[PDB]
């Protein structure tokens, strides 16, 4: 018993040096993830407002911007983890995705899975449920090309092919650093948004048109920086408490095994004297 | 709510029911701390936890 | 004097300021000098952008399908992805200016014109 | 399972089985969670604590404690809930909905409260 208490002792103390490891690379990964969502900031802002004013100019008849008569699919992308230790991150992240998917049966509508990030399609596979894309192995580093791609296929899938009458993103907002929380977002149809109130080469509905893919695929980079973010603060927090745990087991543990190791004493005193008695 | 706070220390939201339950549960802790040598009478401590 | 900034989608690229700029947009060339008229417009998949710094030799930047917009306070390219010609692999930007994907030979000729061919 | 029946006897090895799990997972379980676990072992687990708290009752001795009237479940009842249980019938429930209830009337009735 007092073996394996020093072992199991051991074995936490281990535990908790290497999650104390994660929680400090997290928190560094944490300010790397936060700095690029920033960086992504003035792009992200300028292709807003020229969009903007394209809308005021333009037609504003683009597929991306009308409802489809009937809407069958809705295309729903699951913007998760790639590697484990995050805290609920994915959990929390797949809940929403559920509760959409029963919103989305409530309208009538039929979804369709696109997946970012290796635990998501553990979770789905183990449900029988499809994914028709997924893309794996960048949700701790994103690149604009991995948007890019993800942004491509949601707009071919959404043009189209059996293709998809609507498409939202699940992601996990980075609200602030305490705080993350899973976010739903239809990213097509846009909605047009009239509020109070230049020249355009070649005429502003082409311009508009080519311009619009490239807004969802700017705000597909920006969900998958702040899903970064989010999941670096996640496993921040996951490994705090994972030190916490390891550091209370690692007391009881050694309260423990005090408490066999006196026992044990004990036991061999009394042993020895009481051969000493009966001789 | 030692429960609950236990679990809110690495939540990452806490709904208007579990807030509620944590803002409750802070004051209860408050109102039964109590300090030496200062015994209230049955009747101050059923006001006070009323 | 312009306020010529070039911003890539992931991070700003460039911020200096500049007395004139040029590159081909999808409805033909254009040239910007400072209180030019707002605009905007698409450069060409296979474009380049030439901003003749007013201190230093001129600067020439393969971009890759970006979009160029002209404001009474900044002139802003839009960038997918931008090179400047320094950075540029001459060899590389060869091979993939022979490549079938039509994104990888653009961004090829991009920079072969970008370097100066 | 030739005194008990096999029903019952198929209930009762099932829960053990998933409690067995849930014992064997509960040292993972202390350092990282539910979170960290398969996702065939994570629905284990789940099912495995609404078992836990469904083995408790609000026992008839229990009232002058709790005040809560005590509550007796037929055996035929019992094997029906935890063949349910163990099956993943009730897993959307809370976990509090199994707490001190004792039955499946009675679980569906807090259910509903929660």
């Amino acid at each position: 018993t007092l073996r394996e208490l020093r072992g199991r002792i051991r074995s936490a103390g281990s535990i908790k040096k290497i999650t104390k490891a994660q929680e400090l690379i997290a928190t560094s990964r944490i300010a790397k993830a936060q700095a690029r969502v920033e960086a992504a900031r003035p792009y992200a802002a300028e292709i807003t407002n020229m969009l903007t004013e394209l809308a005021g100019a333009s037609a504003l008849d683009h597929p991306l911007l009308v409802e489809r008569k009937q809407p069958k699919r809705a295309g729903v992308l699951v913007v998760s983890s790639d590697r484990g230790l995050c805290g609920a991150y994915n959990a929390n992240v797949l809940r929403r995705a559920e509760e959409l998917f029963s919103l989305l049966r409530d309208e009538g509508k039929d979804p369709v899975l696109y997946v970012v990030g290796r635990k998501a399609l553990g979770y789905f596979s183990f449900r029988q449920r499809t994914v028709v894309e997924s893309w794996t192995g960048f949700s701790e580093r994103p690149t604009y090309e991995n948007a890019r791609e993800i942004a491509d296929t949601l707009v071919n899938a959404f043009m189209a092919i059996l293709g998809v009458d609507e498409l939202h993103i699940v992601f996990t907002e980075f609200r602030s650093m305490l705080s993350q929380t899973a976010v739903a977002r239809r990213a097509a149809p846009m909605e047009v948004e009239y509020v109070g109130e230049y020249s355009f080469e070649p005429d502003p509905e082409t311009l508009f048109d080519a311009l619009l893919p490239r807004y969802i695929a700017t705000r597909v980079y920006a969900a998958l920086l702040e899903a970064a973010a989010s999941e670096s603060a996640s496993r921040r927090r996951a490994m705090k408490s994972a030190t916490d745990n390891a550091d209370d087991l690692i007391k009881a543990l050694t309260l423990a095994a005090n408490r066999e190791r006196q026992a044990q004493i004990t036991q061999e005193i009394s042993e020895i004297v009481g051969g000493a008695n009966a001789l | 709510y030692r429960e609950l706070e236990a679990f809110a220390a690495f939540a990452s939201d806490l709904d208007a029911a579990s807030k509620a339950q944590l803002d409750r549960g802070a004051r209860l802790v408050e109102l039964l701390k109590q300090p030496q040598y200062s015994p209230l009478a049955v009747e101050e401590q059923v006001v006070a936890i009323f | 004097d312009l306020n010529v900034e070039i911003v890539a989608v992931e991070r700003e690229l460039w911020s200096g300021p500049a007395t004139f700029v040029f590159t081909r947009t999808t409805a033909g060339e254009i040239g910007i000098l400072p209180r030019h008229i707002p605009l905007v417009a698409q450069l060409v998949d296979d474009a380049m952008v030439r901003v003749e710094r007013e201190g230093e030799d001129d600067l020439r930047i393969a971009v890759d399908g970006g979009f160029l917009s002209v404001t009474e306070e900044t002139v802003r390219i839009l960038v997918e992805n931008a090179q400047f010609e320094s950075e540029i692999d001459a060899d590389a930007a060869k091979e993939d200016a022979a490549s079938d994907d039509e994104r990888t030979a653009a961004w090829g000729r991009a920079r072969l014109r970008a370097l100066g061919q | 399972p030739a005194i008990v029946g096999d029903e019952h006897y198929r209930v009762a090895q099932e829960v053990i089985r998933i409690l067995q799990r849930y014992k064997d997972l509960q040292d993972i379980i202390a350092i990282l969670g539910i979170d960290e676990l398969s996702e065939e072992d994570k629905q284990l687990v789940n099912r495995a604590r609404r078992i836990e708290r469904f083995l408790s009752q609000n026992m008839m001795a229990a009232e002058q404690f709790t005040g809560q009237p005590g509550s007796t479940v037929p055996l035929k009842e019992t094997i029906e809930a935890f063949d349910k249980l163990t099956k993943g019938e009730f897993d959307h429930l809370p976990e509090q909905a199994f707490f001190l209830i004792g039955g499946l009337d009675d679980l569906a009735k807090k259910a509903e409260s929660l």
